[PDB]
C-alpha cells in the first residue's frame, strides 16, 4: 500500500467525510459566474463557500495539535 | 648438505609469502522478463512500491 503517516490519516478523515464538497463548491461558482444577479444562485453559493471555509480551518488546527503532542513525547527520550 | 638444504628452503618459504592469490570478479546478468529496479505503481491518488 502507499505510505502514509498518522497525520495523513487524521487529515484524510475530513476529505473522506466531505464526500463531494470540493467539486460542488466549484460548480456552484461556475454557475454563479454566468449570471451574478440571480438571487437563488447567490444564496446557494454563500452556504457552500461558508462550509468549505470551516472545513479547511478545522482540518488544519487538528493536525497542528497532534504535531505538538508528538513532539512533546519525542523530547523526553533523552 | 642437510643444513644448506633446510636453510635455503625455509628462507624461500618466507620470501614467497607476499604473493596474493585471492581475487574478485564481476558478473553481468540481464533480466529478460521483469524490471530490475524497485517498482512503483500509482493508484488513483497514491504511489505504492514493491521490492
Amino acid at each position: 500500500t502507499p505510505w502514509s503517516g498518522y497525520l495523513d490519516d487524521v487529515s484524510a478523515k475530513f476529505d473522506t467525510g466531505v464526500d463531494n464538497l470540493q467539486t460542488q463548491v466549484t460548480e456552484a461558482l461556475d454557475k454563479l459566474a454566468a449570471k451574478p444577479s440571480d438571487p437563488a444562485l447567490l444564496a446557494a453559493y454563500q452556504s457552500k463557500l461558508s462550509e468549505y471555509n470551516l472545513y479547511r480551518n478545522a482540518q488544519s488546527n487538528t493536525v497542528k495539535v497532534f504535531k505538538d503532542i508528538d513532539a512533546a513525547i519525542i523530547q523526553n527520550f533523552r | 648438505y642437510v643444513d644448506m638444504v633446510v636453510n635455503a628452503a625455509t628462507m624461500m618459504d618466507k620470501q614467497n609469502d607476499g604473493i596474493e592469490l585471492g581475487r574478485q570478479k564481476i558478473g553481468v546478468m540481464r533480466l529478460n522478463n521483469t524490471f530490475v529496479g524497485d517498482r512503483t505503481y500509482n493508484l488513483r491518488d497514491q504511489k505504492m512500491v514493491i521490492p
